[PDB]
RNA sequence: UACGGUGCUGAAGCAACAAAUGCCCUGCUUCCAGGAAAAGCCUCUAAGCAUCAGGUAACAUCAAAUCGUACCCCAAACCG
RNA sequence: CGAAGGUGUGCUGUGAGGCAUGCUGGAGGUAUCAGAAGUGCGAAUGCUGACAUAAGUAACGAUAAAGCGGGUGAAAAGCCCGCUCGCCGGAAGACCAAGGGUUCCUGUCCAACGUUAAUCGGGGCAGGGUGAGUCGACCCCUAAGGCGAGGCCGAAAGGCGUAGUCGAUGGGAAACAGGUUAAUAUUCCUGUACUUGGUGUUACUGCGAAGGGGGGACGGAGAAGGCUAUGUUGGCCGGGCG
RNA sequence: UAAGGUGAUAUGAACCGUUAUAACCGGCGAUUUCCGAAUGGGGAAACCCAGUGUGUUUCGACACACUAUCAUUAACUGAAUCCAUAGGUUAAUGAGGCGAACCGGGGGAACUGAAACAUCUAAGUACCCCGAGGAAAAGAAAUCAACCGAGAUUCCCCCAGUAGCGGCGAGCGAACGGGGAGCAGCCCAGAGCCUGAAUCAGUGUGUGUGUUAGUGGAAGCGUCUGGAAAGGCGCGCGAUACAGGGUGACAGCCCCGUACACAAAAAUGCACAUGCUGUGAGCUCGAUGAGUAGGGCGGGACACGUGGUAUCCUGUCUGAAUAUGGGGGGACCAUCCUCCAAGGCUAAAUACUCCUGACUGACCGAUAGUGAACCAGUACCGUGAGGGAAAGGCGAAAAGAAC
């Protein structure tokens, strides 16, 4: 029963990069999320003489909270909430504000 | 143990008040005897650790009847 | 940080007597 | 100078062992407390 | 019976080393781990079995383990058993 | 897997037992000892089949 | 010779004397203070078994498991 | 567009105090009127932590002793190699038990540890290293002594003890020489031996115990004889004549 | 339940799964090494060494199970003497040990107070030992009262620091009775008549509810400051949900939740209905607890210290009546009143919290609070019993500083 999967179009509605859309690529389990192309963190990848030698700054994406983002509705252009229903007897999601099926 | 077989009686802790009431532990012991019964039921004698009353109550009641409640009671003579 | 645990016996004094 | 601690294991366990402890109630008792406790090395031993 | 899987559980590796090397090429001896346990008669039936060999004698012993100092803990190292087993003239691995 | 042996009979279940021990458990342990065991996952597998199959084989024998 | 060592070869290898606190000696000779126990071992029988079993001798074969084994040990490693 | 706290300054009250503001700080604070207290510290040879003092002072742990060259290194009185000097030599040498428990060997590191420096170490990190029918333990037997079926005794706990069962500081079967690893060997290798059991075969035979006997099985001191370890000398072999 | 997972310090490697047999959570099973009551024997705990009975590739050697003691019962055997008994073997059942307090019983201090100190107090306290339960113990009047009456026990508030006891010192200190909590009475010492005759206990089925996983769960945007707003300003919305926690500063409307409404294949607690098994109504007549009550001597408990000292209990020595009889009513006697000992069982009102859940705090906020907010009863000290610390905080996010 998570709002947020695997495959999720959102829409940031806190921090320093509020409302650019992105896709969620993975959720951790301290209710974290990862979605690329907005919280990029440059890290300072320290060399290393193992088969992999990138070295320099790497532009890696940080992880913000689940509660800082939201489903983009997709149809009326703005973040809303989404809940839960049970339709022949399969849970499903739903937005809310004319509610319709994901 | 200083346990009469019979009456139960066991040795009681108690006070030996003195002449200026001054107060010491002492115990009195019951007056156990090692006395040796006559059962005709097995027809042979059995030794019992019994005291002075002990001895009075056998020679009362039945010696068959004190050995009935002595083995209801549990006790191995 | 232990406070010292064994404190020898204090040397006997001149007998003022 | 021989000091008071003259280290010997047959000895120690003889006196201090769990076998020891718990051949007599008192030790058995020992046993206990150290259990209520709940100290990591409850005897003695190798 | 099941004497079969314990002889195929006595083994748990084989021992590399610089000596391990040395024996194995002169006196035609392989050195390799053991269950704790291990008593010779198993080791050696297991040696037949599984590398299909045949071995003149099996002689082990137990390594005690080291204590180690990893950050601000201390630690004991498992104890483990080795066994230098001989094999006759003729040998495969 | 875990009902697909739960209808065998215990003699091909015991041997497959046998199999799963003397060949993908002896030998995955000498390559990872070796160094040559690149993919480590077999053996967490065969071990939880082995103990798949033991259980089924108490389960079935006696009780 | 990675110059630490490695490999190859290899003569004579006897006699005399001295000599123990060590061995013969759990001996021997003396003295009073009179100087462990049990098993292995050897031997004789009871019950019982004696066409057996069992024992003796010879030969052959197999087994001898398990744990300790580094290093210090009159000391920088044990007790202070 | 900056709380508590911290650090200054300026005002104000008879005092404990209060107010305002600069800097630091970074998110809590609290009027007024009441209520409740772990409600106020300078002392108790007070308790805990931190830091001074003496003071860069005493000391640097046997008066067996060092010197020089070369090497490695950022750096050498202290490490490695070599040449000398000195010390122990019934020990300050060489092997064990007890007790430690990896301190062993190799590579690497020098912050801390070493009463100095340190490339060094019994220091840190990693790897390696302990091979037994014969050595020891385990095992068979037992001493002192322990425990102790029943049992005897004791308010309870428990005490004593028989049959038994434990308990080596003792008794009981068997291996030596040579070689090899950076580190183990009477364990590995080579050579040559030995002991106790199980099974089978062959030839004979009466076997058979917690039972009997023998043996095991024993003190102190002293003396002589016969030997060996071992040492000295000669011969022999090899080298040298400086 | 599920699109995420392979516990943490703690990244990686190699993999699993995504519409369901990944993972996770709950029920019921399986596995459960060795030590430990330890139980085959022994033992310096985590080790050593056996017997017996069942099954097996080289005799080789293995696998499984059993083998402690004590108590009760049964069977089979069997001494000193025929019988017999003790004894021995076998089988079955139970016990054993641990655990914070509470509970009952068996033992039982001293310091201290009295301004000394011995009776006394401290105190039937600390402590030791035994036993049992979820509570235990106590308990259906041989009781109180007063010649009016009350009707088992336990606990709370009064009576009451009263009456009393007391080197009449220090101190100890009730009862009667009144007000409440909670209520329940029965059986054996015996025969007959009538016979599942109620009430219970041990086990099934069904019903209700609870517990062990869970599910849905409403409602906000725009601007200003800022690193970031949940804040300021403006206008809205839900509320049987503004209890809480998290979210880059303070969130009813961002998330987890809460109010509220629902859900259990399986395993279980409780309350009912309905079966089986076992023990058992009711009526008549009779009986109605002897080495006991009581007494002498010595002690103890009773508020009551031997005092004029009743009452209960006991070590010791004695010893009735039995219902026309006996006990008590605070020396004792008489008259009256009351009750029927020496055989037992009994729920609730009360006591405690090792452990689990929920919630609360004019309680603490790292020298505080448990000794321990950090893998603490650890390091460390001691032969041992035992003693026993110090040590919390980067940031919103490691973005933990490439070069």
């Amino acid at each position: 029963a998570a709002k947020i999967r695997r495959d999720d179009e959102v829409i940031v509605l806190t921090g320093k990069d509020k409302g650019k859309r992105g896709k969620v690529k993975n959720v951790l389990s301290s209710g974290k999320v990862i979605v690329e192309g907005i919280n990029l963190v440059k890290k300072h990848q320290k060399p290393v003489p193992a088969l992999n030698q990138p070295g320099g700054i790497v532009e890696k994406e940080a992880a913000i909270q689940v509660s800082n983002v939201a489903i983009f509705n997709a149809a009326t252009g703005k973040a809303d909430r989404v809940g839960f229903r049970f339709e022949d007897g399969k849970k499903v999601r739903f937005f809310k504000s004319n509610s319709e099926t994901i | 143990s200083r346990v009469c077989q019979v009456t139960g009686k066991r040795p009681v802790t108690g006070n030996n008040r003195s002449h200026a009431l001054n107060a010491t532990k002492r115990r009195f012991l019951p007056n156990l005897h090692s006395h040796r019964f006559w059962v005709e039921s097995e027809k042979r004698f059995v030794t019992l650790r019994v005291s002075a009353k002990g001895m009075r109550v056998i020679d009362k009641k039945g010696i068959d009847t004190v050995l009935a409640e002595l083995r209801a009671r549990g006790e191995k003579y | 940080n232990n406070r010292p645990v064994y404190i020898p016996r204090p040397r006997p004094p001149h007998p003022r007597l | 100078m021989k000091r008071t601690f003259q280290p010997s294991v047959l000895k120690r366990n003889r006196s201090h062992g769990f076998r020891a402890r718990m051949a007599t109630k008192n030790g058995r008792q020992v046993l206990a407390r150290r259990r209520a406790k709940g100290r990591a090395r409850l005897t003695v031993s190798k | 019976m099941i004497r079969e899987e314990r002889l195929l559980k006595v083994l748990r590796a084989p021992h590399v080393s610089e000596k391990a090397s040395t024996a194995m090429e002169k006196s035609n001896t392989i050195v390799l781990k053991v269950a704790k346990d291990a008593t010779k008669a198993e080791i050696k039936a297991a040696v037949q079995k599984l590398f299909e060999v045949e071995v003149e004698v099996v002689n082990t012993l137990v390594v005690k383990g080291k204590v180690k100092r990893h950050g601000q803990r201390i630690g004991r190292r498992s104890d483990w058993k080795k066994a230098y087993v001989t094999l006759k003239e003729g040998q495969n691995l | 897997m875990k009902a697909k042996e739960l209808r065998e009979k215990s003699v091909e279940e015991l041997n497959t037992e046998l199999l799963n021990l003397l060949r993908e458990q002896f030998n995955l342990r000498m390559q990872a000892a070796s160094g040559q065991l690149q993919q480590s996952h077999l053996l967490k597998q065969v071990r939880r089949d082995v103990a798949r199959v033991k259980t089924l084989l108490n389960e079935k024998a006696g009780a």
